[PDB]
């Protein structure tokens, strides 16, 4: 069944080229970019509606809340990549394992970098006083 | 004389459970 | 039930102006600077506080209901109960076990001349489940008849 | 846990029957002048209470049955016990006596009544067709007519 | 895959093979009975296990069996 | 896909089936490809090693997690002041309200009490300090160690034992009966004269002094000169062996040289009882020829045959284990509330109760896996030629007779007990309780009274126990039996009778369904080739008017409801006649257990009020917030159960598949394959897991109820009593 | 009490039961 | 009372417009009636329709009945 959800141009255009369906990449460089999009947000949630989200060290505990959260979720991708078996390039087994070491690199640096915009935002407007 | 170490609890708990469950993953699915 | 109880209706006192609802307001902790809210409010929000709050504070009047007037809403509330349960009999078992024990009892009967013509069988796979959903549609919603008439007939 | 050396008394000599015997006819006189019609009045509150005079009763008061086979309480069980055995029989005994005289399954479905009462009064007196038949084998089928399943 | 057996017992009347939805089963010629057929199960790799064949079959105790075995992609009728 | 290793057939199978189905098979040893006779024997030899192991494992955690965590010495020091504790509590989860409320009275953290009881049995023992226990744990982890090398050993191929070696069923008999039962009890009664009893005489006795210590002064001169009662007599030093009788009423619990005198006495009977059996010395009985000859005129072949159809399945002989295991399990908890052996145990209601509690289910799951495997038996291993005519193969051949008569049992029950129980609750609806059923239990009461019990109307029949049992022990008996705060023979009236019915209702219905599982195992009228197909399958299909729940097996998954709800009948009437005692409330409990509202209202509705308190918004959170979210818990689990067993498979496949098209037509999500394919759990799973949910749920909030219940209202009691005459 | 080097020695041992167990759980798979 | 009992009724017939329609499907339903028009369409999708309807249930599931286990949880943990 052909849909206009199954067929716009511009959408099939931005699908094709989110990282994991980008031609020309590498699949470590496809994890990368996924791990620094998905680590960047996921710390939102963690350091905002967390245990110790009304405390001075609420930030540091949603930073090592979503570096837990990618690792576990990197343990499911790399068991994943060791079993797949299944097709050539992006879906080879060293193809799916690249991604996940990207995937965590990324996820953790992703969140590292969104920790270090969220303790030190007050910096960019440090000029002014 | 409360004596815990919070170490060993998170790692019998959390990590090799993850761990287990990942090694049991390999167990069943391979070949 | 609960909302109307602890929301909207109640008495009015004619002096302070006050809204003395059918509830009346909980208290809550947290500080321990205790908060008023009220009992919907304050206690409706976790499973425990339906559990507590209101199946078992309002059960009160049906659980007590013997002597009086309201007495056969305790026995409804009982017999619905037992209904209810009754049903699960129909609703987790298969045919196949009763129509086996049917004929182990047509044996005694047709060992003492008291087999009858029409074949006892057991019920079909659909009429069990039909029976069951029956039977535990009858006891639930009875139940909450007995509960509720048994609540406000008494306050 | 407080051991209990006298469990049953007459209830007469009971002072928590005494207790419910005035307070059950308390509430007879109340309704009899300027009440409602009741399901005990007056007069059947007293009956109610001669019969449980001579009764046993435990220290709440109430009367308990003895079903060990006793005679002097013998209206307790033994007595019910006879007069349920003799409807009881009489009601399986018409059912069976009807049973052997069905046409068929329309029978079964489609009660036929002038049959369906002289099997009724037939098993009235079942024990004096029943016993003949209970002695001689005649109850039963022999054991090779019956269906079995597989062992 | 489920084993499906014939018992000698078979009328060849044919309904557990119309019954069938997938082909299984076929008449062969025979001579144990007055029909001179007698149900076969040369496709079992196909069956499902769906019992409808023994629903078919009218002999006390059936001519027909379906034994449930290991289960395949044809036998649990998976579409994916 | 190589898992299950064991079945090929499932190793094919490329479903989700392929996992649970190698899981639930794992350990059906017989079943698995490739298994012979004599490589079962030796796997299970070892396997029971490990499960050996694991038992003392758990025992030495125990040990461990009391010595280094609980409060044993100050326990010992203070045994009414203080609670015992099981471990100490770390969750991160907590809130400040949560690590207050576990944290008792000047405590440095937060602990679990312990409701096992472990402290009074540490203690009777001789257990006096902290040293004990981790001694006892460091010994236990080294026997659990012992065991596993055990284990190991005898897979090796110059010690695997031969098919010979385990159907050597005389000897087993005569090592297991004389040294595992009569040796392992002498020398319990060596512990306890050598350490327990001093150590309640306040004389510690341990590793560096008992070789130096005499047990009794005139030490082993009484004993081989045949002058015993030295022993007993209180002049001659104090005494090791007694038979006083009763209880001890300064404690309310067994005498110690009660114990030892009872472990000494019977392990002399089991020494000589494990020399009946003929091995290699010519002496001795064979078992094949005492059943051979015990064949009467009534029940055709007798026992002839059936010591090869016993020592060649393995299913009846665990089946005779989990009954006699049943029987003994349910007769540990009838025992220990009645005659406590344990110091200040019968002060810890909450102890009492859960552990009544915990071997009542137990029970219960024992009688039903020994009719589980009792029919396995005859699926399996029950062979018509080598038990022609005998008494197997004759309790198959009148089987409509067996279970028509169960099920008229049953339903006699059923009728009248249910019937009294609902007239009383409409007199008591009616406002009339005089004219309640209340029928008086005088034939259990003519039991107590030919034990010793004085109730008024009832006859000693022989001439009481001073004629029927005239021995030493009568005095100490007779005071115990009629003395109050005793737990021997409680007081039972016309409530006692009403529930003792339903639970031989219990009995008869749950047996029923066990025992027309086990009888139509290999075939019905229904199904008359079942045995062809096996203990457990789905069904036969829709046909013949339909076939669900026809396998022996779904008569064991019926019957645990009815094993459930019977021990639920039981634990029920335990806990409420315990809590009357208990709280002062017997006149409560005999004017309200008549009639099922009373049920509802006093037991149920009451003492839920602690339970459902353990947090609030109104008052934060108590030690029993973990009881009530548990409760909760129980509640959830229970009746998520009740969506396996009564939406089935079909539905759930047809879900599954619009999942699974869902999946492969999503982006991004589409690239991700599953390696099994997705489907619904078949049919016998899905009994099976709603039965797991059902029951997890049902012991889970009992058990949060029975210990919130009791640990809040009733927490503990004297136990000390005065003997009566 | 259980000092510090008992909780260590309990550990030893317990190591001990894990390879024992460790021995087993092959011999019998 | 007036209101639980409209409620049942209400929600008892519901179901069986819920029946009735698959009775319709079983009995009354014929493809030359249906031809691309608006029934034959939507069953040229069910497979769309039931997989996002069994995702809002278990999102509302979680997302709902969910809060309610929070809050248990985080008022048993003080
Ligand atoms: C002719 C009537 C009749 C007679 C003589 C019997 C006799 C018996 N039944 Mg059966 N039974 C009957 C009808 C009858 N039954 C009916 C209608 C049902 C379906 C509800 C059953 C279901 C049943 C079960 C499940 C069991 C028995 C059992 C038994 C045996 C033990 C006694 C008992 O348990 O009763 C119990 C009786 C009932 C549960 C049914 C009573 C319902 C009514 C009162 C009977 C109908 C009366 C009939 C309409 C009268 C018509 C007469 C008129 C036309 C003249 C005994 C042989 C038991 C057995 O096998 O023991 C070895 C047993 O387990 N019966
Ligand atoms: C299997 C269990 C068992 C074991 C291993 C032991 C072992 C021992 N007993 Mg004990 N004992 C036991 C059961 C046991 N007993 C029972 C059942 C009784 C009651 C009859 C006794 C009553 C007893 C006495 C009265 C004495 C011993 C003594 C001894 C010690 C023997 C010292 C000697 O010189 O000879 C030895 C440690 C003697 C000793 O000197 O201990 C230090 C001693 O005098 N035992
Ligand atoms: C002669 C030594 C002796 C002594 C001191 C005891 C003492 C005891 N026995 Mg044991 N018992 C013995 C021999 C002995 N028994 C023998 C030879 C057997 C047969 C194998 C048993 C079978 C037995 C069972 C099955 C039970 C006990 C129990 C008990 C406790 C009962 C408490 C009581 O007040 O009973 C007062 C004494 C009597 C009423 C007399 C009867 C005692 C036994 C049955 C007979 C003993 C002598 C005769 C040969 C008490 C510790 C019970 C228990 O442990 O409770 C938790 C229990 O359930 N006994
Ligand atoms: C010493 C006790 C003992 C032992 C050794 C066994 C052993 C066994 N049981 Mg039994 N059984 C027991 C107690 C025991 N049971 C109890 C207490 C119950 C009542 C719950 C049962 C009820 C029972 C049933 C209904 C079944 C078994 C089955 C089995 C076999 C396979 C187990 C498996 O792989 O499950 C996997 C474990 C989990 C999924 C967890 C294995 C022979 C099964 C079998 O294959 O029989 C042929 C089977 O269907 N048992
Ligand atoms: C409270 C719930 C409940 C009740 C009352 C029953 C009752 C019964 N079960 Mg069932 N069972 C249940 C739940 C229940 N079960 C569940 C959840 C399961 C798991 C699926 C089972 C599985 C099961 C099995 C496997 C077996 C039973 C059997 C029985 C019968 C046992 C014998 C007896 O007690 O006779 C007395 C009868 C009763 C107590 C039933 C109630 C009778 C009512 C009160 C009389 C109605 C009179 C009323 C005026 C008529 C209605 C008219 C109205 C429409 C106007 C009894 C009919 C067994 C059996 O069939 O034995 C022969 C049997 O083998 N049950
Ligand atoms: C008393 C506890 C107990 C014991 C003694 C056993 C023993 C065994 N299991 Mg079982 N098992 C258990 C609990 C237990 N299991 C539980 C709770 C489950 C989940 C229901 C299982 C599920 C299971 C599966 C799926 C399998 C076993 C297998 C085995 C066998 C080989 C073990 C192995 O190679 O481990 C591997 C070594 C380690 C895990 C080292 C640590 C061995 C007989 C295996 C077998 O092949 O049986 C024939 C197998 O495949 N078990
Ligand atoms: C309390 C018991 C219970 C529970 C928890 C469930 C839960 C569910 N049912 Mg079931 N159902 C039940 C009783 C229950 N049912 C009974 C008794 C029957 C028999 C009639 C059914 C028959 C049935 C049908 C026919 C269907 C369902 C469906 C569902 C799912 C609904 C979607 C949803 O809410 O997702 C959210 C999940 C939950 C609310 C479950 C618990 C998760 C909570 C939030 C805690 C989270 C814990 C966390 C993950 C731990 C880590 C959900 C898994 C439907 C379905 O599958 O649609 C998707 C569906 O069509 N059920
Ligand atoms: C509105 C809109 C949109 C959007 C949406 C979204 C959803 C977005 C998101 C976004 C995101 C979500 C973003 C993110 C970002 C991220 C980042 C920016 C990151 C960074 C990182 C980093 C920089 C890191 C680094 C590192 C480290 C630190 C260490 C390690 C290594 C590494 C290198 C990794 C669109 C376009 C569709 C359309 C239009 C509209
Ligand atoms: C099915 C089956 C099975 C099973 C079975 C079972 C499970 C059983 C059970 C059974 C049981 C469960 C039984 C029990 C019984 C018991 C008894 C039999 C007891 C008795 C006792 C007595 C009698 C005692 C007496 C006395 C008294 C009471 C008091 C006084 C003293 C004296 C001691 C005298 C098997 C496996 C085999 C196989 C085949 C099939
Ligand atoms: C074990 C392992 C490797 C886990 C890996 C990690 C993974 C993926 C965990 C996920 C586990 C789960 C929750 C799998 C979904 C279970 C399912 C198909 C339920 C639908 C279903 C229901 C509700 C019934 O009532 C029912 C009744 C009678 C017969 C069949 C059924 C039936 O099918
Ligand atoms: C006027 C009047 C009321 C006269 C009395 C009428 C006369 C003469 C007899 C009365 C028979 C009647 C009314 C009922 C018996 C029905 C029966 C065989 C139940 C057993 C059974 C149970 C318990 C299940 O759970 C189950 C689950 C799934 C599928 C099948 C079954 C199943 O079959
Ligand atoms: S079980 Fe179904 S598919 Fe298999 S032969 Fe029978 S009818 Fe055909
Ligand atoms: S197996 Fe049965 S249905 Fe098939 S041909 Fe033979 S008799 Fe007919």
């Amino acid at each position: 069944l052909l849909t206009p959800v199954n067929n716009s141009t511009a959408i099939r255009w931005f699908i094709d080229n989110l990282p994991i369906n980008r031609v020309g990449m590498d699949e470590f460089t496809r994890g990368l970019e996924i791990g620094m999009a998905h680590g960047y947000w996921l710390i939102g949630p963690f350091a905002l509606l967390g245990p110790l989200r009304n405390t001075e060290l609420g930030l540091v505990a949603g930073l090592v809340s979503t570096i837990g959260l990618l690792l576990i979720s990197t343990i499911g991708l790399s068991g994943y990549a060791s079993l797949v078996e299944d097709v050539p390039t992006e879906f080879d087994r060293k193809g799916w394992s690249r991604l996940a070491g990207g995937f965590l690199v990324g996820g953790v640096g992703g969140a590292i970098f969104a920790f270090a915009i969220l303790q030190f935002f007050p910096l960019v407007s440090a000029i002014a006083r | 004389s409360y004596n815990v170490f919070p170490a060993l609890v998170i790692i019998t708990t959390l990590v090799v459970p993850f761990m287990a469950a990942a090694a049991l993953l390999f167990i069943i699915e391979r070949d | 039930s609960w909302k109307m109880q602890s929301d909207v209706w109640g008495t009015v006192d004619r002096s302070t102006g006050a809204v003395n609802h059918i509830i009346g307001n909980t208290d809550v902790l947290l500080g321990g600077q205790t908060v008023a809210l009220s009992q919907y409010a304050a206690s409706s929000i976790n499973i425990n506080g339906w559990l507590r709050d209101f199946l078992w504070a309002q059960s009160s009047a049906v659980i007590n209901s013997y002597g009086g007037p309201l007495s056969a809403y305790g026995l409804m509330f009982l017999g619905a109960h037992f209904i209810w349960a009754f049903s699960l009999m129909f609703l987790f078992s298969g045919r196949g076990y009763w129509q086996e024990l049917i004929e182990s009892i047509v044996w005694a009967h047709n060992k003492l001349k008291v087999a009858p013509a029409i074949q006892p069988r057991a019920l079909s796979i659909t009429q069990g489940r039909a029976v069951g959903v029956a039977h535990y549609l009858l006891g639930g919603i009875a139940t909450t008849w007995a509960f509720f008439l048994a609540r406000f007939l008494a306050l | 846990q407080t051991q209990v050396k006298d469990p049953l008394k007459l209830c007469k000599d009971v002072p928590a029957y005494q207790e419910l015997k005035t307070q059950r006819l308390e509430a007879a006189q109340k309704a009899q002048a300027d009440g409602k019609p009741v399901t005990f009045n007056e007069a059947g509150t007293k009956q109610k209470f001669e019969r449980y005079d001579t009764a046993y009763c435990g220290q709440d008061g109430y009367p308990h049955l003895i079903t060990s086979g006793q005679l002097d309480r013998a209206g307790d069980f033994l007595i019910p016990s006879v007069l349920f055995l003799w409807i009881a029989g009489a009601l399986g005994w018409a059912g069976r006596l009807y049973l052997a005289e069905s046409k068929g399954p329309e029978d079964e479905i489609i009660i036929d009544l002038p049959k369906a009462i002289k099997c009724l009064l037939l098993g009235l007196i079942w024990p004096v067709q029943a016993i003949p038949e209970l002695i001689s084998g005649k109850i039963r089928v022999p054991e090779d007519r019956v269906t079995i399943s597989p062992r | 895959s489920h084993s499906v057996k014939i018992y000698d017992t078979c009328i060849g009347c044919t309904q557990c093979v119309r019954a069938c939805p997938l082909d299984v089963l076929e008449m062969v010629p025979w001579d144990g009975n007055k029909a001179g057929t007698i149900a076969s199960s040369p496709r079992t790799e196909d069956c499902v296990g769906c019992k409808r064949c023994e629903t078919a079959c009218p002999t006390d105790f059936l001519s027909i069996r379906v034994y449930l075995g290991a289960e395949t992609t044809r036998s649990m009728g998976l579409a994916y | 896909t190589r898992f299950p290793k064991f079945s090929q057939d499932l190793a094919q199978d490329p479903t989700t089936r392929r996992i649970w189905y190698g899981i639930a098979t794992a350990h059906d040893f017989e079943s698995h490809d490739g298994m012979t006779e004599e490589s079962l024997y030796q796997k299970l030899f070892a396997t029971h090693f490990g499960h050996l192991a694991i038992i003392f494992l758990w025992s030495s955690g125990n040990l461990f997690h009391i010595a280094w965590q609980g409060n044993f010495e100050q326990w010992v020091s203070n045994p009414t002041g203080v609670v015992p504790i099981a471990h100490a509590i770390w969750d991160p989860h907590f809130g400040k309200g949560a690590v207050e409320a576990f944290t008792p009275e000047g405590g440095a953290g937060p602990v679990n009490a312990a409701y096992s009881g472990l402290y009074y049995l540490y203690y009777t023992l001789g257990m006096r300090f902290n040293s004990d226990l981790y001694q006892g744990s460091i010994f236990l982890m080294v026997l659990a160690t012992v065991f596993l090398i055990a284990g190991w050993l005898h897979l090796q191929p110059r010690f695997r034992p031969s098919l010979a070696w385990f159907k050597n069923a005389e000897s087993r008999l005569n090592h297991h009966l004389s040294a595992l039962f009569g040796v392992s009890s002498l020398a319990f009664a060596g512990h306890m004269i050598h350490v327990a009893i001093p150590a309640a005489r306040g004389q510690r006795v341990d590793w560096s002094n008992f070789l130096n210590t005499l047990p009794h002064p005139a030490g082993l001169a009484p004993f081989f000169t045949g002058n015993w009662g030295v022993y007993a007599d209180p002049q001659a030093g104090p005494p090791i062996l007694t038979f006083i009788g009763g209880l001890n009423p300064a404690t309310g619990t067994l005498w110690l040289t009660d114990i030892a005198h009872h472990h000494l006495a019977i392990a002399v009977i089991f020494i000589i009882a494990g020399h009946m059996y003929r091995t290699n010395f010519g002496i001795g009985h064979s078992i094949k020829e005492i059943l051979d000859a015990h064949k009467g005129p009534l029940t055709g072949e007798g026992h002839r045959g059936l010591y090869d159809t016993i020592n060649n399945s393995l299913h009846f002989q665990l089946g005779l284990a989990l009954a006699s295991l049943g029987v003994v399990t349910s007769l540990v908890a009838q025992h220990t509330y009645a005659l406590p052996a344990y110091f200040y145990m019968p002060q810890d209601h909450t102890t009492m109760a859960a552990l009544y509690t915990h071997h009542q289910y137990i029970a219960g799951f024992l009688m039903v896996g020994a009719f589980a495997h009792g029919a396995i038996f005859f699926v399996r291993d029950y062979d018509p030629k080598a038990n022609e005519n005998n008494v197997l193969a004759r309790m198959l051949e009148h089987k409509e007779a067996l279970i028509s008569h169960l099920s008229w049992v049953s339903l006699f029950l059923g009728f009248h007990t249910l019937g009294l129980y609902v007239h009383n609750d409409v007199m008591l609806a009616f406002g009339r309780p005089e004219d309640q059923l209340l029928i008086e239990p005088v034939f259990a009461q003519f039991v107590q009274v030919q034990s010793g019990k004085i109730i008024e109307g009832i006859p000693a029949l022989f001439g009481g126990p001073g004629v029927t049992a005239p021995g030493e022990f009568l005095t100490g008996w007779l005071g115990s039996v009629n003395a109050n705060n005793s737990p021997i023979f409680l007081p039972i009236g016309p409530g006692d009778f009403l529930v003792h019915h339903a639970i031989a209702l219990g009995l008869h219905t749950t047996t029923l369904i066990l025992v027309k599982g086990a009888l139509d195992a290999r075939g019905s009228k229904l199904m008359p080739d079942k045995k062809d197909f096996g203990f457990a399958f789905p069904c036969d299909g829709p046909g013949r008017g339909g076939t669900c729940d026809i396998s022996a097996w779904d008569a064991f998954y019926l019957a645990v409801f009815w094993m459930l709800n019977t021990i639920g009948w039981v634990t029920f009437y335990w806990h409420w006649k315990w809590i009357s005692i208990w709280g002062d409330n017997v006149a409560q409990f005999n004017a309200s257990s008549t009639y099922l509202m009373g049920w509802l209202r006093d037991y149920l509705w009451a003492n839920s009020a602690p339970l459902i308190g353990g947090y609030s918004p109104s008052g934060g959170t108590n030690a029993l917030s973990v009881w009530a979210w548990m409760f909760l818990f129980g509640h959830l689990v229970w009746a998520t159960g009740f969506m396996f067993l009564i939406a089935w498979r079909g539905y759930w496949q047809e879900l599954i598949e619009t999942l699974v098209w869902a999946h492969e037509r999503t982006p991004l999500a589409n690239l991700v394959r599953w390696k099994d394919k997705p489907v619904a759990m078949s049919i016998v799973q899905g009994r099976l897991v709603g039965l797991a949910h059902f029951t997890i749920g049902y012991i889970l909030t009992y058990a949060a109820f029975l210990i919130a219940s009791t640990a809040a209202l009733y927490p503990n009691g004297p136990a000390a009593f005065t003997p009566a005459i | 009490v259980v000092s510090g080097a008992q909780v260590a020695i309990a550990f030893v041992v317990a190591l001990i039961a894990g390879i024992a167990a460790l021995l087993l759980s092959t011999a019998l798979g | 009372s007036l209101f639980t009992h409209h409620m049942w009724i209400g929600g008892f017939l519901i179901v069986g417009a819920g029946a009735h329609a698959a009775i319709f499907m079983v009995r009354d339903y014929d493809p030359v009636t249906n031809q691309n028009n608006l029934l034959d369409r939507v069953l040229r999708h069910r497979d769309a329709i039931i997989s996002h309807l069994n995702w809002v249930t278990l999102f509302l599931g979680f997302h709902s009945f969910g809060l309610y286990v929070h809050n248990d949880t985080m008022q048993a943990l003080g």
